[PDB]
RNA sequence: GCUUUACUGCAGGCUGUCGCUGAGGACUCUCACUCCGGGAGGAGGACACCGAUAGCCGGGCA
RNA sequence: ACUCGUACGGUCACUGAAUCCUGCCCAGUGCAGGUAUCUGAACACCUCGUACAAGAGGACGAAGGACCUGUCAACGGCGGG
RNA sequence: CGCACGGAGGCGAAGAACCACAGAUUUCCGAAUGAGAAUCUCUAACAAUUGCUUCGCGCAAUGAGGAACCCCGAGAACUGAAACAUCUCAGUAUCGGGAGGAACAGAAAACGCAACGUGAUGUCGUUAGUAACCGCGAGUGAACGCGAUACAGCCCAAAC
């Protein structure tokens, strides 16, 4: 399939969404990411 | 004594008699060439016109107005229907060809606010009528006491809410006793019942 | 044309037109139809102006009926806008009126023969 | 029920509109001011996908190529005139006033000057009959003597491609190639084999109609089937 | 869901009538209106179309 | 839409290559054509009625029906004595 | 120094944080308006429809949104009638168009406790399940008046 430029930018973003609650936010707030996604489990949207 | 005015008015109290018939006969031949909405510079029936509200004045526009004479075109039902609904020839709408007139020379002048209209004939198919249209922007207007009203926001969109004499006249507000208790204030206060 | 059944010759619309051009540096004049309509009815109409090319109709029509049952005298002119620059007005008028006219009295009398001659 | 396939066909879907893109020309007749001086060579004869006839290209004196529908014995070369003056040869276009009595004619008009109406299927012929200052009565191929205007144009000859209909189809898949040149739905299920919410003479437990085949003509879309309006049925009697 | 000479109705078709619509129970005409023609113009013509109404038919449909 | 189409066309149906063939029936039903006469709505028109109106009746009478004819490769029929 | 309590660091007595008002900035798509496009792209833009017009997009207007409310149009069926067709559900559901902060209505060709009477309009209470409608079945269903709320009356067309 051939990507778009605004279709990349989407998908960029999405990987980006898709990393973990750093470290640091676990000590700040005294103690879990809701939007994980995989590839193949889940769908993306388009 | 008599205006010239009063001329022009007794003439058309019978369109097919006298020259008036010589010159429908000739007008509607021109007319029924011409477009759904088309602007004249001057009305046909001046009388009439300046007894509804027009001037000779910068910002008011007069178009004519041609709409398909009988009943309401209506599709038969595609689904089941009691035998009291399944009527197709014999239904007729509940606005008339005049309304009909005023609403598609107001959606042609987006800009305009609709003053009133009236009829200049018919042959055997159509239906003619010759709309007043106000500028409520004009300056001309904004300053003028017999018209300035129309400029107001609340005057917005009159026509398409049946603030005009002919959408006043076919909800039934005509009479102001008996017969009206269904049609005063609104159609729609009163369940829709007139 | 469905109130004008006479044809005007130019010869004959132009001496009408400088009839009415002396008709109001003297005598007195009405400009536009409803004050030509009210000289007729009141009499005071010796020669009545009416154009030729009034769009709608109806605004002239009357006049050569009314002007033939009160034996006020008649002529047409071509364009709107010549017998609103004869009557002074920069803007057109649809019909004019000779109420008195003046050194011109003359000249509007064989206007008025000359249009009876003409039918 | 359901609406019949003859309901389905006015609604003009692809499965019943013809295949007008892959369709050459609509054969019409020149148009001349007066005089006749309008003449030209043919340069090549093609076949015409919408009538299974050969269509003649032809290029006039004014830079003018189109195609044109081509009598019997028109080929490349061979000069052809439209107009009042015209020669009467075959493949030259003249009014019915004209041309001579007891020839026949191709691509006759209606109404003058409306490009042909009738004979213009393969092989047949219009015959011209009796002449006037007002009437000219053609006798077109169905055997009616059809009352026409002497200044409506035709072409001289028959129409080409002759005895088409003479060689049997044999095999359904030649009826298809020919079908799927035209706008027409083929193969045709018979109504009689159909259920009662398709055909109004569908239904039973053995295939028959269930009530006569004649019908009125004032029958409604949706029930017009069968013989429609006729006259008479079967062969003797 | 389907059917029909079940009950009741609704489209659709045919037909009379009214309007458009005009000049001189059969008939002429040209100007509305219609169609053909690029046009000049040709054909048709107060009919047809369309709007309204009336009778007949009308499981096509509810 | 059919249709860049025009009866050697294309629409609507039945039968279902070839070969030998395809009888009799039009009373009913359907379709179609005709029709002296009969039947046949509304508008206009005429009588009565009403100072008008409702309404009652009459004359004229379209398609349709009656009646007559054609038609079964049209629905279908082809027995008892 | 947001939620948000870490780590490093920073800002504040030049009065920060914080709150109120006002202003600056305010990418792309979006009514979306130069044209095209799944938020990007291609070579000056009120696109489209209008009004006025220096007839030049020069000056303006419309478009779309909004919790419901409001006004103008289109308009069912289940259901009830112990079936069902009128009737009923109901001018409801739903659909098309549109306004405002409220809408609509509104200064009598009114009423008609008939009078020597009332006096623009909405709305609330009542009149009243009354009059009226209806396979006169099931069901349907006002008004004048009265008591209140609030009150406010005017402009053209024509004559001259
Ligand atoms: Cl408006
Ligand atoms: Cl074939
Ligand atoms: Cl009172
Ligand atoms: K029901
Ligand atoms: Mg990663
Ligand atoms: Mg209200
Ligand atoms: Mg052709
Ligand atoms: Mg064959
Ligand atoms: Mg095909
Ligand atoms: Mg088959
Ligand atoms: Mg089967
Ligand atoms: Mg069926
Ligand atoms: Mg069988
Ligand atoms: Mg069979
Ligand atoms: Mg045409
Ligand atoms: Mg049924
Ligand atoms: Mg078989
Ligand atoms: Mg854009
Ligand atoms: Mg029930
Ligand atoms: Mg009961
Ligand atoms: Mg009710
Ligand atoms: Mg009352
Ligand atoms: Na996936
Ligand atoms: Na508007
Ligand atoms: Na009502
Ligand atoms: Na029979
Ligand atoms: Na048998
Ligand atoms: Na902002
Ligand atoms: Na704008
Ligand atoms: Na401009
Ligand atoms: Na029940
Ligand atoms: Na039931
Ligand atoms: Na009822
Ligand atoms: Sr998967
Ligand atoms: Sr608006
Ligand atoms: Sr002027
Ligand atoms: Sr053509
Ligand atoms: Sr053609
Ligand atoms: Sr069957
Ligand atoms: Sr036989
Ligand atoms: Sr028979
Ligand atoms: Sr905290
Ligand atoms: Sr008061």
């Amino acid at each position: 399939g051939k990507k778009s430029k605004a279709t990349k930018k989407r998908l960029a973003k999405l990987d980006n969404q898709n990393s973990r609650v750093p470290a640091w936010v676990m000590l700040k707030t005294d103690r879990r990411n809701h939007k994980r996604r995989h590839w193949r489990r889940n769908d993306t949207d388009e | 004594a008599r205006s010239a005015y009063s001329y022009i008015r007794d003439a058309w109290k019978n369109p097919g008699d006298g020259q008036l018939a010589e010159l429908q006969w000739q007008r509607q031949q021109e007319w029924r060439n011409e477009g759904a909405v088309e602007r004249i510079e001057r009305p046909t029936r001046l009388d009439k016109a300046r007894s509804q509200g027009y001037k000779a004045k910068q910002g008011v526009i007069v178009a004519r107005v041609s709409v398909r004479k009988g009943s309401a075109r209506k599709r038969r039902h595609k689904a089941g229907r009691r035998s009291k609904r399944q009527g197709v020839t014999r239904i007729t709408r509940r606005k008339d060809i005049q309304r009909v007139a005023e609403e598609r020379a107001s959606r042609t002048f987006p800009n305009l606010r609709v003053l009133n209209s009236y009829s200049v004939g018919q042959d055997g198919r159509q239906k003619w009528h010759e709309v007043i249209l106000i500028d409520p922007n004009h300056p001309a207007i904004q300053n003028d006491d017999d018209l300035s009203w129309i400029c107001a926001d609340d005057q917005a969109d009159r026509v398409f809410r049946g603030l005009t004499g002919a959408g006043r006249r076919n909800r039934g507000l005509s009479g102001k006793g008996k017969g009206s208790e269904k049609t005063r204030p609104s159609l729609r206060s009163n369940g829709g019942k007139g | 044309p469905v109130y004008v059944d006479f044809d005007v010759p130019a010869d004959l619309e132009d001496d009408a037109l400088e009839a009415l051009e002396v008709a109001r540096d003297t005598g007195a004049v009405k400009k536009g139809t409803n004050e030509t309509t009210k000289s007729i009815e009141r009499g005071s109409a010796e020669l009545v102006f009416v154009a030729e090319d009034v769009q709608p109709e109806e605004i002239v029509m009357h006049i050569p009926e009314l002007a033939d049952e009160k034996g006020v005298p008649f002529i047409f002119v071509e364009q709107q806008d010549d017998l609103g620059h004869a009557a002074g007005l920069e803007v057109g008028s649809a019909a004019a009126a000779v109420t008195d006219a003046g050194e011109a009295d003359a000249d509007v009398e064989d206007i008025a023969d000359k249009v009876e001659e003409l039918r | 029920g359901r609406r019949i396939q003859g309901q389905r066909r006015g609604r003009g879907t692809s499965t019943f509109r013809a295949p007008s893109h892959r369709y050459k020309a609509d054969l019409e007749h020149r148009k001349v001011e007066d005089g006749d001086v309008i003449a030209g060579t043919v340069v090549d004869i093609e076949h015409d996908p919408a009538r299974s006839a050969p269509v003649a290209a032809v290029e006039f004196e004014d830079g003018d190529r189109r195609l044109i529908l081509a009598p019997e014995g028109v080929g490349v070369g061979d000069e052809l005139q439209v107009g009042v003056s015209a020669e009467i040869a075959p493949g030259n276009t003249l009014p019915l006033a004209e041309i001579p009595e007891g020839v026949p004619v191709c691509n006759v008009e209606s109404s003058p000057g409306d490009g042909g109406k009738f004979a213009r299927a393969s092989g047949v012929n219009a015959q011209l009959l009796t002449h006037d200052r007002n009437v000219a009565v053609v006798k077109l191929p169905s055997g009616e003597m059809k009352r026409l205007d002497p200044q409506c144009r035709a072409t001289i000859g028959v129409v080409a491609g002759g005895g088409r209909t003479d060689k049997p189809f044999v095999k359904a898949g030649n009826k298809h190639h020919k079908m799927k040149a035209r706008g027409t739905k083929w193969p045709n299920v018979r109504g009689v084999a159909m259920n009662a919410v398709d055909h109004p003479f569908g239904g039973g437990g053995r295939q028959h109609p269930g009530k006569p085949k004649s019908i009125s003509r004032n029958a409604p879309p949706g029930r017009k089937v069968g013989d429609i309006a006729s006259k008479r049925t079967g062969r003797g009697g």
